[PDB]
């Protein structure tokens, strides 16, 4: 689930 | 009065007028940035609003006590395990606090007449919203408050059934301590409702039932080719 990882990691 | 632990959970509550304004602005600009040739359908806008709602849930979780201590892999596992339940719980509590008879209060801070959205929604989604409204009414009758809400949210998030977590100890701890605090809180603040603690917990299976209905609805839209690619809700479903 790439989008979820992104939301949790961005910033 | 109030357990320290619950106060700490409450400090992590989202800034609701800010979230409402942010999502509203996003949905407005999205329509705006589209030419007449490419305007989004009703379902299309429902999907975008739902995505934004889940983005805000993830944002909330990421900055929250306890959750923020977890590695991203563990954070994904917890959220993957409860995303639809958090969406439903968020919606239900929004109606408990802000709902008016005959209306639905949206994440954007707007009231919409129920008959209007139900006309567009059709049978399946109308059934889901109706089920959710019965839970809203039940929670109101129980005098559900925000302290109890945040406890339930953390119990949903830090679920025992999560698979292959590295830091399962946090789940164990949060479960033990939040259940204890919720009990202490309800006994202290609602002494006249001797069974309130158990009555609140019994709503969690009901929330899960509604979340299954939601996932079903989403899946059938996806089977029909109606859900845009990389919609987060469908990405969560794809697992
Ligand atoms: C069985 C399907 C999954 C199908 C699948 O695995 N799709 C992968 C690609 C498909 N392939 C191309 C590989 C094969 C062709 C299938 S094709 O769909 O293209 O004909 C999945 C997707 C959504 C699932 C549930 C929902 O969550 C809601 C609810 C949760 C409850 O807890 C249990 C009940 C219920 C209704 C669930 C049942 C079932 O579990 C579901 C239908």
């Amino acid at each position: 689930n790439a989008l979820l990882r992104y939301l949790l990691d961005k910033d | 009065s109030i357990p320290h632990l619950i106060l700490e959970l409450l400090k992590c509550e989202p800034d609701e007028p800010q979230v409402q304004a942010k999502i509203m602005a996003y949905l407005q600009q999205e329509q705006a940035n589209r030419s007449k040739h490419e305007k989004l359908s009703t379902f299309g806008l429902m999907c975008k609003m739902a995505d934004q709602t889940l983005f805000s849930i993830v944002e909330w979780a990421r900055s929250s006590i306890f959750f923020r201590e977890l590695k991203v892999d563990d954070q994904m596992k917890l959220l993957q395990n409860c995303w639809s339940e958090l969406l439903i719980l968020d919606h239900i509590y929004r109606q408990v606090v802000h709902g008016k008879e005959g209306s639905i209060f949206l994440v954007t801070g707007q009231q919409v007449d129920y008959s209007i959205i139900a006309s567009q929604a059709g049978a399946t989604l109308n059934n889901l919203m109706s089920h959710a409204q019965e839970l809203v009414a039940k929670l109101r009758s129980l005098q559900f408050d925000q302290r109890e809400f945040v406890c339930l949210k953390f119990l949903v998030l830090f679920s025992l059934d999560v698979k292959n977590l590295e830091n399962f100890q946090l789940v164990e701890g949060v479960q033990e301590q939040v259940n204890a605090a919720l009990l202490d809180y309800t006994m202290c603040n609602y002494p006249q409702q001797t069974e309130k603690f158990g009555q609140l917990l019994l709503r969690l299976p009901e929330i899960r039932a509604i979340s299954m209905q939601a996932e079903e609805y989403l899946y059938y839209k996806h089977l029909n080719g109606d859900v845009p690619y990389n919609n987060l809700l469908i990405e969560m479903l794809h697992a």
